[PDB]
């Protein structure tokens, strides 16, 4: 999922 | 963690320096405009504004503390209403018209150009027009703002909900602390606060109508949508 | 001028608690018998919704125009409201009616109803976890009737008196003054939530139009939502 | 005519 990856990015 | 022990000052301080900035459109006024036309433009400039709400989301104090689940749930339940809080705001200075992008001021005639938008923009123009006439303040707006990304999934093992609770109660605080420093009297900072929060029940309905006409706008296929916005559409159906 | 607001707070409550409708009793599960008896009974509650609202301070004053727009707008929230208030003794449950409960699992027996039922179940949940109050109630309730509609002065004013007279109860309870605008927020949020919950089943009561035969009252208030 | 109109009278 974009919103999950988004979120998790650093 | 931080965020309860932050006083209502620094509060302010955090969401004013949280803000995302306001985005630019692709429109050409000399092109003609159509139904396709503008959604695709709405699209996109969404689109655009959905990657700065997520990195946005992140410097609100509270939401970091969340689990991961639990911040993907409250953006995809508060994601149009945070767009919408967000136009109706920096569209105050133009009556009767929405600004979605400095380049991009509609007014209620263009909406027509789009089946079932023109219904919604009345409502976010009349949203635009009760800020107006309550002197909204930019401070009061990055509270506003905040409370509905914490508040608009929180009813849908881990009471985590009672850690937005104290947060929510804290941005209470705040906006309270906003309204005593305006000089309104008690029973003016109850009343006002009070006209804002109901406001936020405005903004909620107008995201669940417009996200039933984003829906099906998307079984159309008149014109595509990007991938994310496709995922937090389809977490509403 | 209103009468609405030369009211004082203890009267404002006395008003819209003895404006109450009662509480209405069903038929004494399928699909069909499912919307049977919950068509038969909000239709029933509909009736009592008007003549309420009519007691309302300040209702009275608006055009009959006016009037319409608010309870088309309202009223399933409305219906809801009263749902989770009377559900607050029975957790896990909802108290259509006194002879009628429903758990969750009776949610399923119709489809997209049972994850209404869960926000329905965690509203009352919510507003029992905080010892949510009659004259709290009934003033939340009209809250709901006179903000619903509004975005089409005299009932932004109506509506200032209603916040006053929350606090005016709060501060009876004892509560300090930071406890005051705390509660007054969070009850308002649940506000926002139960429009969520009317919105969403809303939409619902479209895809079900065929299943049983609704009334022509309530036909008439779901048709509002589509325009 | 809506009996919205009626019952409220
Ligand atoms: O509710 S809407 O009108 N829905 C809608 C209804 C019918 C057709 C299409 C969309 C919606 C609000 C407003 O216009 C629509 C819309 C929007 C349009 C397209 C899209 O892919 C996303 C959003 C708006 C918007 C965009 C960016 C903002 O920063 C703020 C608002
Ligand atoms: O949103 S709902 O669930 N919609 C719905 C969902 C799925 C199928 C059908 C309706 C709606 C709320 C709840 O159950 C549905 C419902 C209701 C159902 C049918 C009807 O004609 C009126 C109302 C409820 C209700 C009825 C009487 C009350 O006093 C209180 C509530």
């Amino acid at each position: 999922k974009i919103l999950h990856r988004l979120l998790q990015d650093s | 963690s931080l965020a309860l022990s932050l006083t209502a000052d620094q509060m302010v301080s955090a969401l004013l320096d949280a803000e995302p900035p306001i985005l630019y459109s692709e429109y050409d006024p000399t092109r003609p405009f159509s139904e396709a036309s503008m959604m695709g433009l709405l699209t996109n400039l969404a689109d655009r504004e959905l990657v700065h709400m997520i990195n946005w989301a992140k410097r609100v104090p509270g939401f970091v503390d969340l689990t991961l689940h639990d911040q993907v749930h409250l953006l995809e339940c508060a994601w149009l209403e945070i767009l919408m809080i967000g136009l109706v705001w920096r569209s105050m200075e133009h009556p009767g018209k929405l600004l979605f992008a400095p380049n991009l001021l509609l007014d209620r005639n263009q909406g027509k150009c789009v089946e079932g938008m023109v219904e919604i923009f009345d409502m976010l123009l009349a949203t635009s027009s009760r800020f107006r006439m309550m002197n909204l303040q930019g401070e009061e707006f990055v509270c506003l703002k905040s409370i509905i990304l914490l508040n608009s999934g929180v009813y849908t093992s881990l009471e985590e909900k009672d850690h937005i609770h104290r947060v929510l109660d804290k941005i209470t605080d705040t906006l309270i602390h906003l309204m005593a420093k305006a000089g309104l009297t008690l029973q003016q900072q109850h009343q006002r606060l009070a006209q804002l929060l109901l406001i936020l029940s405005h903004i909620r309905h107008m995201s669940n109508k417009g996200m039933e006409h984003l829906y099906s706008m998307k079984c159309k296929n008149v014109v595509p949508l990007s991938d994310l916005l496709l995922e937090m559409l389809d977490a509403h159906r």
